[PDB]
């Protein structure tokens, strides 16, 4: 329709939104159906061999390289002094309690170096303890999770700890260099309580079991490649289910390939592994992340209107639902008595003897949140927009379908369509040959070499392939 | 003043006890001495000592200080925010335990004795290492305590930890809001993940497969024969792990094209080009 | 006394004078007895004059309130709000006005002529007339302005206007910060607009024609070459006037493909797909 004129918003208040259907949490849908999710069987990491390759090569990167970043030095020392310990505080007196740690700059203790390059793939690792693994105990009952309160609290000393190192890993186990977890309170910034989380979940600390060991951290070797090792992926459909994929695997070119398939055209390229059913590089998206956070939205403060939350334990079933027993751990009979025991140091503390899991730690716990760690907040669909983005249609323009209808006309959905008709839409729209066209298109693709050469400076190559599409 | 009981003894464990089998003796005496299921004031106040003794000897820092008590004589200096005691009635613990813990004595059940200081902390965090996250121990506010949060988190979202945050009886608690790293790929809803896939157009059209980067392994997803950008697929069980299995991945298909050709390739892509410009 | 204030001879202009030519005779006073340049008293309760005129004949309805009058023989009823008099110096101003408009001189919620605040608002504002330039009907708080907005105004743009602020007679020194439309081609920000192109996979690839949408109407853009999805297409010459001498526009892609397909394209497809897939 034709708008033209306008009005202002003044800010007077904060506009709320109205709410819609959502929430199904109170009958439980376990959502098993069709999943798959354990059809592989176990499968694990495959991380192990009488060695297998990188033995005396290595990868010889950085100038001897020996103690990585924190070489120190001492006579030499500079720059990574004021990141740490610039001041020291006193060489002996009283702060000096030590003087030489290092014993002649490390003695026969192994082999010792740090370095990380003798092997990766040579250890008894069963390859399976990806870190550690929780689920939300049971199905139970679901819902009743929202708390959501705010913070009169904000910041603190700093402690960027690892900063780029620590808990950041990749699928498996790969660097552990934090305070342990994480480290600090919001010294940065902080969006929203109910903004982002309108239902924030923390009773569910599932069980755990089966372990009473946990010493093999090292899945394969250390830093580079301290878990993963081996994950090849070559199947017809793990993928899952949408839209309507039909059982087909296709794309395989075999019909003739000028002289053969396998390569052909080219011999080798160093190691490359490119033209092997699947490869180059591809894979667009990787980091993603958005810079534009939507809003922050500092409101729906405090409200302590919950009720149910910490009550621990009250009316529940039994803290034996969870698997019942894994194998025994509280009774687990290893020897006649507790150990030998001398003088060990101390004892073995540890903060661990067999983990054991706690009295009631996943089993309703009253609250039934321990089976629960939220559900909806905003799936967001999509399948909303196409209908008039202007006049939102409101029958007329288009009234039989208001969406999801759309399947004599096909498409499914198609979301993404801010063309496709929109312009005109059954009303005036005069347009005519106005000064509104002028345009110049100069996106990639018509930049340099065939345009007007490289440019008007000695900035110029003599990059451009013609039988493969390169740079 | 100085009536220091021995947290050990109260749990009916010795001097030597590993804070595992500590956590032992508080479990049988949990069940024994257990508010509502054992209707018994008299045993509420003794599951409040054996409480005591266990928010004393439940988490490293916790436990390491009674160690280094009896060595160290002055009490703790507060840290900026009160001591956590989730479940545990400190206001209603000992004299000694109000020395120990006094700058900080939080108020759990003590009905006023503070408000809740919310204790919101932001924390470095993997879409991976969500799915590990487990029983790990976090320093916040000068306060270091472990927790095993759920495993599974969204950019921007807050995890809860009960009871574990600054001083007060109003529940003040811990509120990890994440800061997912160079890498937030993976939009969490309950165990439900958003991500976004790169689909070639060819790929697309004839419906063969495209790679998803999976939190546990890369997921090789089989595309229907002619996919559009804006569909979305639900990777059944490559979510966060529950009880009937994983959640499931919802990736928003982009249609996307190799920009650089083939003579072969381009060629064919001209002529569909012609067949689309025949329409007009 | 009802001493007729001939607004229109104060501007210089005859009693048949439109809203046009009350503006440019305005404009013309405002640079001649322009009292930030000229201070000179005379000069400066003449250009208040010229004011008090313009005051009445810048918006619709108070203009229309001095065309009733002397047909009409009653104050034509007061909007929601009362008489606007947008920063303007009332207690100095004549007889005449003060009893015309007396009987709803606004004054917030003093109601005796009393001033308005300074204020910030957000200008929604239509992309079309953002294009075009000129006067603008803005109607909100009772009153209906005609704010003339710059040719080719960009989000953030600033125009400072009182009579729209705080509650008061010559009310509140208002920040419109333009908020162009969520009309559904651009959004008009820094110097360049940002809209959405959604694309087939041929036509991507190859560059052809597909119907853009435009402020004055849509025409036919021959698409650049390789264009992929989840990139900004920049189209120069688009965008208007600023700090790049004129901007450009940025075209979000999100590439689709015939979802129906006929044996033989199908075939080209897929062959495709295969020399693609088998050889990446």
């Amino acid at each position: 329709m034709k708008q033209s004129t306008i009005a202002l918003a003044l800010l007077p208040l904060l506009f709320t939104p109205v709410t819609k259907a959502r929430t199904p949490e109170m009958p439980v849908l376990e959502n098993r159906a069709a999943q798959g999710d354990i059809t592989a069987p176990g499968g694990a990491r495959r991380l192990t061999g009488d060695q297998t390759a990188a033995l005396r090569d290595s990868l010889s990167d950085k100038p001897a390289k020996n103690i990585i970043l924190l070489i120190g030095d001492g006579m030499g020392d500079s720059e990574i002094t004021a990141a740490r310990n610039y001041a020291e505080g006193a060489g002996g007196f009283f702060k000096g309690i030590d003087a030489l740690p290092l014993t002649g700059q490390y003695t026969h203790y192994a082999l010792n170096k740090k370095t990380g390059k003798p092997d990766y793939v040579t250890d008894s690792a069963a390859s399976a303890t990806a870190w550690s693994t929780g689920v939300k105990t049971y199905n139970g009952a679901l819902g009743v999770d929202i708390h959501e309160k705010d913070h009169p609290t904000i910041l603190e000393m700093a402690k960027a700890a690892g900063l780029a190192t620590g808990n950041v890993s990749t699928a498996e186990l790969q660097d552990a260099t934090p305070a342990a977890l994480v480290a600090h309170v919001t010294s940065r910034k902080c969006y929203g309580p109910s903004a982002t989380s309108e239902k924030c979940p923390g009773n569910a600390l599932e069980k755990g079991g089966k372990g009473s060991i946990t010493e093999q951290l090292l899945n394969a070797r250390a830093d580079v490649t301290l878990g993963g090792g081996a994950k090849t992926f070559a199947e017809t459909a793990t993928a899952g289910e949408w839209q309507g994929k039909t059982l087909r695997e296709q794309a395989q070119a075999r019909g003739y390939q000028l002289v053969s398939d396998a390569a052909s055209l080219n011999s080798v390229t160093e190691a490359n592994q490119q033209k092997p059913l699947l490869g180059l590089f591809a894979d667009g998206n990787m980091p993603v992340r958005w810079l534009g956070p939507k809003a922050t939205y500092h409101g729906n403060i405090d409200k302590p209107a919950v009720t149910c939350t910490p009550n621990p334990q009250r009316n529940d079933s039994v803290p034996t639902l969870a698997q019942m027993t894994d194998k025994a751990i509280e009774l687990l009979s290893k020897n006649e008595k507790g150990f030998f025991l001398q003088v060990e140091g101390a004892s073995i503390d540890k903060q661990d003897h067999a983990a054991n899991p706690c009295g009631q730690i996943g089993e309703t716990v009253d609250l039934d949140e321990a089976v629960q760690r939220a559900l909806e907040f905003a799936k967001k669909e999509g399948n909303t927009l196409v209908i008039v983005t202007a006049d939102h249609a409101h029958a007329s323009q288009i009234v039989a379908p208001d969406t999801k209808a759309p399947g004599l006309t096909q498409a499914l959905n198609t979301k993404d369509g801010a063309v496709m008709v929109m312009s005109y839409g059954n009303s005036e729209e005069d347009s005519q040959e106005h000064t509104g066209s002028q345009l110049r298109i100069a996106a990639y693709g018509p930049h340099a070499a065939n345009v007007v050469g490289l440019t008007d400076q000695t900035d110029l190559f003599y990059t451009m392939k013609a039988a493969l599409g390169l740079k | 003043m100085a009536a220091k009981k021995d947290y050990y003894a109260i749990l009916g464990v010795p001097r030597n006890a590993t804070q595992e089998e500590i956590k032992r003796a508080y479990k049988r005496l949990a069940r024994q001495y257990h508010p509502d299921v054992n209707k018994s004031p008299e045993a509420e106040e003794k599951f409040k000592e054996i409480n005591e003794a266990y928010a004393v000897l439940s988490d490293p820092e916790k436990r390491r200080i009674y160690d280094t008590y009896g060595t160290t004589e002055a009490p703790p200096p507060p840290p900026p925010g009160g001591y956590d005691f989730s479940g545990f009635d400190v206001e209603d613990f000992s004299e000694f335990f109000q020395e120990l813990f006094g700058p900080g004595l939080f108020g759990g059940f003590g009905r006023r004795s503070r408000k809740g200081r919310d204790l919101r902390a932001e924390l470095p965090l993997t879409l991976e290492e969500a799915f590990h996250g487990g029983e790990r121990v976090v320093e916040v506010a000068g306060r270091r305590v472990s927790v095993r949060i759920p495993p599974g988190v969204r950019e921007g979202s807050v995890i809860r930890v009960p009871g574990m945050g600054g001083q007060g009886n109003p529940p003040g608690d811990l509120l990890l809001v994440v800061r997912l790293l160079p890498h937030p790929v993976f939009r969490l809803e309950g165990q439900d993940l958003y991500a976004t896939l790169d689909v070639p157009a060819p790929i697309a059209v004839v419906g063969g497969k495209v790679r998803a980067m999976t939190l546990e392994g890369p997921v090789e997803v089989a595309v229907p024969p002619r996919t559009q950008a804006g569909r979305k697929l639900r990777l059944k069980g490559k979510g966060f792990p529950g009880p009937a299995g994983r959640g499931d991945l919802y990736l928003e298909v982009r249609i996307t094209i190799p920009e650089r050709l083939t003579p072969e390739e381009e060629a064919l892509w001209k002529k569909l080009a012609e067949a689309y410009y025949a329409r007009a």
